[PDB]
């Protein structure tokens, strides 16, 4: 996990 | 190609005590120091505690810094200095380095990190007029040191910092103001370093390097990605917990609280206990 | 708050 | 004798019971709150809390309570001043369960129970909640054997809590005569001690102790039912058999097992 972006 | 989305996740050899009172950037300056010895940047807390020890922690499972070193190692803690526990160290000790912190600071650091909002007037106020009442924090049982461990903020500094030659008689003590560090941050962990004697000319950039990786807003990074802990993300509300890494702020106003709150505060920095004398000593008496 | 993301 | 008497166990093993014991036997007094308790021994681990330690050169008997491994270093500290060890043991089904309840974890929460069990199997103890435990083998091991090298001064005594919920007077008798707490041992004064700390009157020092915030043994109520060989079917086949395993090799779980008769 740790997610976030920002794409 | 559209951007700007979020992600859908549903003495060479021998201890170095970095000591402190809670809440005076012990943990910023540890990263520090493991960003400095191991030449990367710390991604998780285990990093950080993977290049100074803690004494509390350790102490948690009957373990123990070793009492004669073959080199140097950086030990934590929040205890104060007399306890017998650090009495083991009398001549191991080849080291210490005191942080200190401006107590108003000190302060609302500990108050959020014990999960009171400046919103909750009531349990903020409490607080407050509790760490003015003990000149610290050591009235918590179930803080740091059982808060008898601890002491009060006096209490710690003069454990620390006073007739080191009696309790650590082989050792060199340095102090330093979280808010120095703050103000030139290579310069004053380079005093650090140097200080801490790990080994070797201080190279400067090394610092600069090590100090880019413990930034504010690196070490947010670093607390939202752990991987360890500062002591399995969005549960439920009960989940949540206070943020580590905050604003690191200087000499804050207790007005928010109540003026009464400031005024009781000053009332306690300009009086005679030993609080005062120590703020009057680091510059945080105005 | 204190809990993270993002969902 | 001048000189540390640890008394040592793995979590849940009824402790707290003999250390009550303990009290009312050294002071002659019923304890009445968790206080009574803890004024007659010392926890090695509240102690270290505070950055204390218990005296390395004692100038008497000395009570010291720790869940701890003799392993770790803060237990070598105390090589030379160790007279007398004390281990209870209890079978590890119950100290399973008993650790669950005080984990405040339901029966019928089939995912929390069965996590914890699983957990309590996959490590052989409840070393990972913390490491200086150790593993059940682990902690009983440190503590019952290689004590000539460990604590070179010191007798051992191994209790099962078993024998001593069977025959609380001839076994308590035998802990008081061990420990050489000073002068012959009164059976009268055994079976006062024992009577003292029945789980009847410690259920009554819990309450009491709670309307006087008199102590704290540690919500889970501390003094249960002690029940004995608990199947964990309860929790499914699978983790029951799972347990079963755990007894039937030779491992160090399954010897200690064996050996304290916890093996079925
Ligand atoms: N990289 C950093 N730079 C400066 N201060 C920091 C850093 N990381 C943590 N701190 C601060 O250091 C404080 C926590 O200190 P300890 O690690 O001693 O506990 C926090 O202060 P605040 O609550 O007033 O913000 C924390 O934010
Ligand atoms: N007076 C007593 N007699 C027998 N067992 C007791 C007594 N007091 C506490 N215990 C048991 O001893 C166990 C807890 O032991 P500790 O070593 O934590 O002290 C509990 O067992 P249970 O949860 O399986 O019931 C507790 O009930
Ligand atoms: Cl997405």
């Amino acid at each position: 996990x740790y997610x976030x972006x920002y794409x | 190609s559209s951007h700007h989305h979020h992600h859908h996740s549903s003495s060479m050899n021998g201890i170095r005590w970095i000591a402190s009172y809670p809440k005076a950037g012990n943990t910023w300056v540890r990263c520090m120091l493991a960003a400095y010895i191991t030449g990367k940047a710390p991604q998780v807390w285990n990093d950080i505690d993977a290049e100074s020890l803690t004494l509390e922690a350790m102490l948690r499972f009957g373990d123990l810094p070793p009492a004669e070193p073959m080199e140097p190692v950086l030990v934590k803690t929040h205890l104060k200095a007399d306890v017998p526990v650090l009495g083991l160290y009398g001549e191991a000790t080849a080291k210490v380095l005191y942080l200190v912190r401006n107590p108003r600071d000190m302060l609302l650091s500990s108050m959020r990190m014990a999960s009171i909002s400046r919103d909750d007037v009531e349990k903020s106020r409490d607080f407050a007029r509790k760490f003015i009442a003990n000149e610290g924090l050591g009235w918590n049982a179930l803080g740091a040191g059982g808060g008898v461990g601890l002491g009060s903020w006096p209490e710690n500094v003069r454990s620390w910092t006073e007739s080191s030659s009696d309790r650590f008689p082989n050792a060199d003590v340095l102090t330093m103001r979280y808010e120095d560090l703050k103000g030139d941050p290579v310069a004053r962990f380079s005093e650090i370093v140097e200080f801490l004697d790990l080994g070797g000319p201080v190279d400067i950039e090394d610092i600069r390097r090590a100090v880019a990786a413990s930034t504010l807003e690196r070490m947010r990074e670093l607390e939202k990605r752990s991987g360890g802990s500062p002591i399995m993300m969005k549960g439920g509300p009960g989940g949540a917990r206070p943020q580590f890494v905050g604003e690191g702020r200087y000499d804050q106003s207790l007005s928010f609280l109540g003026e009464d709150i400031e005024s009781d505060y000053q009332e306690l920095l300009h009086g005679d206990s030993g609080f005062a004398l120590y703020a009057k000593q680091y510059g945080y008496a105005g």
